[PDB]
């Protein structure tokens, strides 16, 4: 497969949370998802921040990217 | 595309205005700067 | 055949640099997966 | 290990992030054109005998 | 009861939310002012607000106390430092996420990053 | 019987599957 | 049009102070007489050129 | 400060971004740890697990949301709308004939009473 920028550690550790034990494949691709949301969030957060002709990254802008993703807010 | 102008630094170019006879423009960015550009350059003398 | 960004990339270890640096051997993006949703969608 | 080489090596391996899919996006769109076309690409197929034969030449000059 | 009456009783049913928040909050979601806006309306408002915010501090409390007397708090509840002071009842984020989760909001995070 | 000519006009939904058919059709 | 250089303009600044990085957008009108600006807040505010 | 907090904020500085406020990558990081608890269980629900069901799992996640992106040719971004659907309902809506304007109400007519504010005070 492609080399993952999360490293699969992270994804053990939750799975340590949840009494599960994951082999190497389900590990990766678990990895890989998680790299490829995390790249559609900050997509998302970058179109906002470009909208308001700034440059500067702020809570708000990650919100609503995550918004307009469907996605459980944060507080 | 006729020609390319270059000087502006990175960040974005919010805003554009052409002169009233479109001889001339004029731009704002965001690296705290406004330039004026000629469409067309004058013809050497040799 | 400028500065503070060389302290912030040299606080991180030597392991997450190479993990980083290993991005470079990526296939770059062929997108050869669309082909199935265009055959599909023709 | 030189430190200016590896900062420059870490951002430029970075700058070409580009994360790839696990499965694909879905499309989506109304089920009747679904339906409507491939009724039509059945009984195309069912009428030209799966390519074998040319229903729509033209001999002469009308 | 009626809404002319209790419109009129508004009075004596001041919240305690102060009337700064309640202009900017009103402004933020698309309505003018008090003096272009009937202060009893925006009284009214932030007395639902009130009300809302008990309602789940009533329920964070009743869950606090039902744990009071295995024994290993809920993964994904992360925060906390010594423990407290004394027998004193603490508002932690276990209590608040389970007394939250019956709103329908997760607030969900991670103990350690690692 | 009876015989008539027409013409039939193009479409931007034309030019979209001309393009799609020629993306999938090998060389 | 031989030899020469380009025309010489001038220009004029407005500055706004206080905003705290909230300001979204901004437009004038097409005699110059009156401004506005969009923000984070949702609201809009235009202001009088001149003072007027 | 934690691991991979550096890198995402190396990765946003990588990307244009000159500034930035502290609290997004822990946002970030949390966000990264819901999903992964919340594919978990849905993986462990269905089925030891393989990679089948964490496949299955992820897919039937994206039938309600992540319909975004930055996708391009025949990419579910902007909603997950098909290009001919739009093409069809584009055709439909351009047959008709623009509307016929006076000099004498160019620019003061408005729409019929049942569509402008009035009366809502």
């Amino acid at each position: 497969g492609p080399k993952l920028l999360w490293n699969p550690e992270n994804v053990r550790d939750v799975a340590d949370a949840l009494g599960i034990t994951l082999s190497e494949e389900p590990l990766r691709l678990l990895a890989q998802d998680v790299e490829y949301r995390i790249g559609q969030v900050i997509v998302e957060s970058l179109r906002f921040m470009r909208a308001a002709n700034r440059t500067t990254l702020t809570v708000q802008d990650v919100s609503l990217a995550l918004r307009v993703l469907d996605v459980e807010p944060l507080y | 595309l006729i020609k390319k102008c270059r000087g502006h630094g990175k960040g974005g170019i919010p805003s554009l205005s052409f002169s009233a006879e479109s001889n001339v423009l004029v731009s704002g960015g965001l690296d705290c700067t406004v330039r004026v550009w000629d469409i067309e350059l004058p013809a050497d003398p040799n | 055949v400028e500065r503070r960004l060389k302290g912030e990339v040299m606080q991180l270890p030597a392991r997450d640099r190479r993990r980083i640096k290993e991005l470079a051997h990526n296939d770059f993006d062929p997108y050869d997966a669309l082909a199935n949703v265009l055959m599909e969608h023709a | 290990v030189d430190s200016d080489e590896e900062t420059a090596a870490v951002m430029s391996a970075l700058a070409n992030w580009n994360p790839q899919p696990v499965v694909p996006q879905p499309v989506f769109a109304p089920l009747k054109r679904q339906y409507q076309l491939a009724r039509l690409h059945e009984q195309l197929q069912a009428a030209t005998n799966g390519g074998r034969t040319n229903i729509f030449k033209v001999v002469g000059f009308g | 009861a009626s809404l002319r009456e209790f419109l009129n009783k508004m009075d004596d049913y001041a919240p305690i939310i102060p009337d700064a928040v309640t202009n900017y909050y009103m402004t933020r979601a698309g309505l003018p002012p008090p003096p272009q806006t009937d202060i009893r309306l925006a009284r009214l408002l932030a007395l639902a607000t009130q009300k809302f915010i008990a309602d789940i501090a009533a329920d964070a409390y009743q869950y606090s106390r039902i744990r009071a007397s295995l024994g290993i708090q809920r993964p994904g509840y992360g925060g906390g430092g010594q423990g407290g002071s004394q027998n004193r009842t603490v508002l932690t984020m276990e209590d608040l996420g389970m007394a939250v989760s019956e709103f329908g909001v997760n607030v969900k995070r991670s103990e350690f990053y690692r | 019987p009876t015989v008539y000519t027409v013409v039939l006009m193009p479409t931007a939904q034309a030019l979209h599957t001309d393009l799609l058919l020629k993306t999938v059709t090998p060389r | 049009r031989t030899g020469g250089i380009g025309i010489p303009v001038s220009a004029c600044m407005f500055t706004f102070h206080n905003t705290l990085g909230t300001v979204s957008c901004m437009d004038f009108s097409n005699d110059h007489k009156l401004v506005a600006v969009g923000t984070m807040d949702s609201y809009i505010r235009v202001w009088s050129l001149d003072g007027k | 400060r934690p691991r991979d907090a550096r890198t995402l904020e190396l990765l946003l500085t990588a990307q244009g971004v000159t500034s930035f406020e502290p609290r997004v990558s822990q946002l970030l990081l949390d966000f990264a740890y819901r999903h992964t608890a919340a594919v978990l269980s849905d993986a462990l629900h269905l089925s030891s697990i393989t990679a089948n069901a964490v496949a299955l799992a992820i897919s039937s996640r994206l039938g309600y949301q992540f319909r975004g992106g930055g996708g391009g040719y025949y990419g579910g971004g902007g909603g997950g709308a098909s290009k001919d659907w739009m093409l069809e309902l584009a055709r439909e809506r351009n047959k008709v004939a623009l509307p016929r304007v006076l000099p004498s109400e160019w620019g003061v007519r408005l729409p019929g009473e049942r569509f402008v504010l009035s009366g809502v005070s």
